RNA sequence: AAACUCCAGUUGACACAAAAUAGACUACGAAAGUGGCUUUAACAUAUCUGAACACACAAUAGCUAAGACCCAAACUGGGAUUAGAUACCCCACUAUGCUUAGCCCUAAACCUCAACAGUUAAAUCAACAAAACUGCUCGCCAGAACACUACGAGCCACAGCUUAAAACUCAAA
């Protein structure tokens, strides 16, 4: 018929789906070190996905990893270990003014 | 990012309990609420403590007091015209990010359409 | 039940399983395996001394036969849990659906009917 | 594949025999499973 | 199936550390456990205080023993654990090595919920 | 269109030229659209490959002195 | 170097000092705010008590007692028997959420006390005992 | 009202009418209160713009229909 | 009772700046959730008035952040008046 | 809705429970 | 005000109670329900509907028996308030909330919106609420009140539950 009409395809120019900065990697328990990078320095408090920026399926798994490593011995529950407090601060939250 | 209202309420279709149970329709107003005053509170008493502390030691005597005397005096005066400087900003809305007058008048020109025309 | 030595339904049939060091095969075997894997293996036994076909897996006979191993893996169950409602319901249920399954295969398939019962121990009633 | 590597993994497994030489050789060494994440997504592991 | 025993032993010199997991690994052995490997985590401060056997305990060796065992024997390693002495605090989980993780394409972004109330004038 | 694909492919490899658009001239030609017309050439000549359809078609206009900063 | 005010931890090796004490040496002052009182101890880092003051040993009584200005007098009542014993420095540990929370800290420095740090230890159950019923107002 | 000021002059200069300010209600239906009861109504109506400033549509669409007035619409 | 003492919850103070330092404890227990959690906890709230205000909360949360969504979306055309006469 | 209808009904079980106690 | 004053604060030891944050998630389960950790078992049905004649369940409260007991707390006692206060407010304490073994079988058990399948066009549509409908099936409804009542019957229920009327009365509800 006519070679200028448009053609049926998929979006070339879509984006690639976002990922979070844990998307592919295990998440342990017994690794204390990433798990005290989710939690509040000063109260030990979880914190939430649109702080921590995580996904669904990564925040349960940060947060139930650290529940498990609580209580079985290897987290501190009241506070951050300070050991972690000089990490990298992957959270979106600033206490200071 | 604004909360999920995906599969919230109590709807046909939706198989699950209601998340949510809210008391008036979620849908945006055109107005913002009024400027709520802030509830006042003593000030000065501070200054206020120390002046009634050297009447209790000096019998009440504003003889030994004058240097506490006059300072409780300046921290009300201060304090006062700290009354006439806050009501002209808060009016001007130096320190509000918008005034709901101003902020009303933007809305009324992009009102929100929950209907079909 | 089968015996803990029993292999895995899933390595059952590789090639050289039965020179491998006696470890390996224990790893392989149900003694290192949740009870699920015990089931996927009668579930297979009986297929074979019933089934004409132990491949078509569609058959009213083998969703028979698959429900049967759940109905006693209820039962073994509510032995140690005798106040466990949920999987109560789940055995009454399943009871039920196998006597609708064991009545539409009487109607179709009496040959295969007489069958399924002699082959799994069940004594067909009809209701009152 | 599996019986194969499963095999191989086997002869590294602890028994009665290499017991109490596995055990002196745990206490020598060291296993570390903390690293961190990044905003970026790159993990970074402990300086040791 | 596949577990992972986390074990705090209580801080001891090298060869009363030796006798306790050789003790202890020979119990899961007596259970039918095949033990796989035996890792040392390293003797630190614990994260808090835990008090265990008529004692209280400030640092522990965190040690890790990965092996295979009959669904019966886990029950009943619990129960060894509770009355060694030198164990500050064990706990047997499912190797986590086991679980594979599902490919993730990315995060599917929620459009904003629509046709909530009807589209007539209120 | 077609093109598109190429297009997707140019701007993700090279990203958007530093040249400026000019959508007031009903006939302006960007450097993607300049490396579309050269990709649709040299597919025409018979090549039929992807991948090598691609890295001919930068080394032709390089060659016209054309310049292309690769993004990374 | 730059200000942290995260407290230095014990066992590591810090340069902060107060008149030649360590962080783990600088007594404490436990602020116990209540809705209806505020009771203040100082103590020593190995716990031998200092100085004790609370709105009820200040002859305040009943609704006074949860007060600001009944919490800042208790403050320097205790400020002024601790001062005696040769403090200087404190950390301030304080629990509840009462009137005299920070009233009481700014008496114990009108006293003469000065606070290096700020501690917070109001008992927070983690799911604990059940408090009682709500009141009909 | 970007182009207020052109279409009051294009409708000057061919010889014609617009309206480009806030419509008042009832200037079609009740125009003879309005202008006088020999009013004349316009013919045909041109929208150059059919929505109005808060993207609904101009109430003189519906008005136009009403008193049965052809219109023209972009 | 069983963790480390002043880890949790403290605050160094800055040149005597005690007011700063109480100020940002402050806000480091209310950005918690502690605070409110505290309010929270005087008086027994039983479950279904628990279940009552997290909803209510949880539908305010949304209509403010999607009202907070309206108003920057907007604020650009807060400008001065283009076509003033016309 | 009201409860006008909760409330005649309300008083007609409290009336009746208050009965058989007393008979 | 009463109450306690072998009281209060710091520190240490220390549950058969309850389960911050995560959760701005919206999952599991037939419903009731279920948000500390671990492990074991484990989440019916390869058409759909379907038992009020059955079967199995079913929040809270309650009953029987043996235990535990921090805290809360009907009742009860004391303090206050009031014209009175058998309440609202404060304190103390019990049944009870917990466990085990049996009962009881009720909720605004309501998301007051039945299951399965399908549609978004025509007339879109009383009102409000959570847009309007189609096919098919079971259950249920027929003015108000009498009446979650009477009687009968069944039930481990004996001041109970389930089913459930009529007479008189009204012109409304
Ligand atoms: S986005 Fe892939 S796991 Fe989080
Ligand atoms: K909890
Ligand atoms: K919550
Ligand atoms: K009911
Ligand atoms: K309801
Ligand atoms: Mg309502
Ligand atoms: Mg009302
Ligand atoms: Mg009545
Ligand atoms: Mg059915
Ligand atoms: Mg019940
Ligand atoms: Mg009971
Ligand atoms: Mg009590
Ligand atoms: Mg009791
Ligand atoms: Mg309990
Ligand atoms: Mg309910
Ligand atoms: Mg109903
Ligand atoms: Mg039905
Ligand atoms: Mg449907
Ligand atoms: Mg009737
Ligand atoms: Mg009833
Ligand atoms: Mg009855
Ligand atoms: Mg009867």
């Amino acid at each position: 018929s006519n070679e200028d009409l448009p053609i049926s395809m998929e979006n070339p120019y879509k984006e690639p789906l976002k990922k979070c900065i844990l998307c592919g990697k295990h998440v342990d328990y017994k690794n204390v070190q990433l798990l005290s990078q989710f939690v509040s320095p000063f109260t030990g408090c979880i914190y939430g996905r649109h702080i921590t920026g995580l996904c669904g399926k990564k925040q349960k798994e940060i947060t139930k990893a650290i529940k498990r490593a609580q209580i079985m011995g290897f987290m501190p529950v009241t506070y951050k270990d300070p050991a972690y407090l000089k990490d990298p601060k992957v959270c979106n939250i600033r206490y200071r003014e | 990012a604004t909360p999920s209202l995906r599969g919230r309420l109590a709807r046909f279709g939706n198989p699950r309990k209601p998340v949510l149970k809210p008391n008036k329709p979620l849908i945006l107003a055109n107005r913002v609420g009024e400027r709520r005053r802030e509830k006042g509170e003593a000030t000065c008493i501070t200054e206020m403590s120390v002046m009634m502390a050297c009447w209790k030691q000096n019998e009440f005597r504003d003889d030994a007091c004058r240097k506490e005397i006059q300072g409780f005096l300046d921290c009300a005066a201060r304090a006062q015209e700290a009354r006439k400087m806050r009501s002209i900003q808060e009016t001007l809305g130096e320190s509000g990010s918008l005034l709901p007058n101003k902020l009303n008048k933007l809305l009324q020109r992009f009102p929100n359409k929950p209907y079909l025309s | 039940d089968p015996p803990p030595s029993t292999l895995l339904k899933d390595y059952q049939n590789v090639p050289g399983i039965e020179k491998v060091d006696d470890v390996v095969k224990r790893l392989l075997s149900l003694e290192m395996a949740n009870k699920k894997e015990m089931l996927k293996i009668k579930q297979e036994q009986f297929m074979k001394k019933i089934v004409a076909n132990p491949e078509d897996t569609r058959s009213l006979e083998a969703r028979i036969i698959a429900l049967s191993v759940k109905i006693r893996s209820y039962e073994e169950h509510l032995e140690k849990h005798r106040k466990d409602k949920a999987h109560k319901r789940y055995l009454l249920m399943s009871i039920d659906q196998r006597k609708k399954m064991l009545k539409n295969l009487r109607n179709t398939n009496y040959d295969v009917f007489e069958k399924i019962c002699w082959g799994l121990g069940i004594e067909y009633t009809f209701p009152p | 594949r599996e019986v194969l590597q499963l095999q191989e993994e086997v002869k590294n497994f602890i028994t009665r025999e290499n017991l109490e030489a596995r055990v002196e050789a745990a206490l020598d060494s060291r296993k570390n499973y903390n690293w961190a994440i990044t905003r970026e997504g790159l993990v970074v592991r402990p300086q040791r | 199936p596949r577990y992972e025993l986390a074990l705090i032993l209580k801080a001891m010199q090298r060869p009363e550390t030796a006798a306790t997991l050789k003790r202890t690994i020979e119990a899961l052995m007596d259970r039918g456990a095949i033990v796989r490997d035996l890792e040392n985590l390293g003797e630190r401060a614990l994260p808090y205080r835990i008090s265990a056997h008529s004692q209280q305990h400030n640092r522990g060796g965190y040690f890790l023993v990965d092996f295979y065992a009959p669904t019966a024997a886990v029950e009943s390693m619990v129960e060894h654990l509770s009355r060694d002495i030198d164990v500050i605090r064990g706990n047997i989980v499912k190797h986590p090595l086991t679980q594979e993780l599902k490919e993730c394409e990315g995060i599917v972004p929620v459009p904003l919920a629509e046709k909530l109330y009807s589209t007539k004038k209120r | 269109y077609h093109e598109d694909r190429i297009r997707a492919k140019f701007y993700s490899v090279y990203g958007s030229g530093q040249r400026a658009f000019d959508l007031f001239n009903p006939n302006f030609k960007s450097t993607c659209q300049r490396f579309v017309e050269k990709y649709t050439e040299l597919q025409k000549l018979g090549e039929t490959d992807e991948e090598k359809l691609f890295v001919e078609t930068g080394k032709a206009l390089l060659a016209e002195g054309v310049i292309l900063r690769r993004v990374g | 170097t730059k200000f942290s005010i995260y407290p230095p931890i014990p066992g590591e090796e810090s340069s902060l000092r107060w008149a030649g004490k360590k962080f783990e040496e600088i007594p404490i002052a436990h602020i116990k705010a209540s809705h209806n009182n505020t009771q203040i101890q100082v103590v020593s880092a190995s716990n031998e008590p200092l100085a004790f003051a609370s709105c009820g040993t200040e002859g305040f009584r009943n609704a006074k007692k949860g007060t600001g200005i009944a919490a800042q007098t208790a403050g320097i009542a205790a400020a002024a028997r601790a001062k005696q014993k040769g403090v200087i420095h404190i950390r301030v540990v304080v629990k509840g959420l009462g009137p005299g929370r920070l009233s009481a800290m700014h008496g114990l420095i009108m006293g003469g006390l000065e606070v290096i740090s700020i501690t917070d230890n109001t008992p927070i159950p983690h799911x604990g005992c059940r408090p009682r019923k709500a009141r009909k107002l | 009202r970007q182009f207020s000021y052109l279409i009051e002059n294009m409708a000057r200069d061919c010889g014609e009418y617009a309206h480009t300010r806030y419509f008042r209600g009832g200037m079609l239906t009740n125009a003879r209160l309005l202008f006088g009861p020999t009013v004349r109504l316009p013919d045909l109506i041109i929208f150059l713009h059919t929505l109005n400033n808060i993207f609904e549509p101009h109430v003189a669409v519906r008005d136009a229909a009403k008193m049965n007035i052809p219109t023209v619409g972009i | 009772a069983k963790h480390l003492k002043f880890i949790a919850r403290t605050v160094m103070v800055q040149e005597g700046n005690v007011e700063s330092a109480y100020r940002t404890l402050n806000r480091i227990l209310t950005m918690d959730g502690l605070i409110e959690d505290i309010k929270h906890r005087r008086y027994y709230e039983k479950p279904c008035r628990r279940r009552q205000r997290e909803s209510y909360e949880r539908c305010r949360r949304i209509y403010n952040m999607e009202m907070a969504r309206k108003i920057n979306f907007l604020m650009r055309k807060n400008r001065a008046d283009p076509w003033q006469g016309c | 809705k009201n409860v006008l209808k909760i409330r005649r009904r309300k008083m007609n079980h409290h009336k009746y429970r208050k009965l058989v106690k007393k008979t």
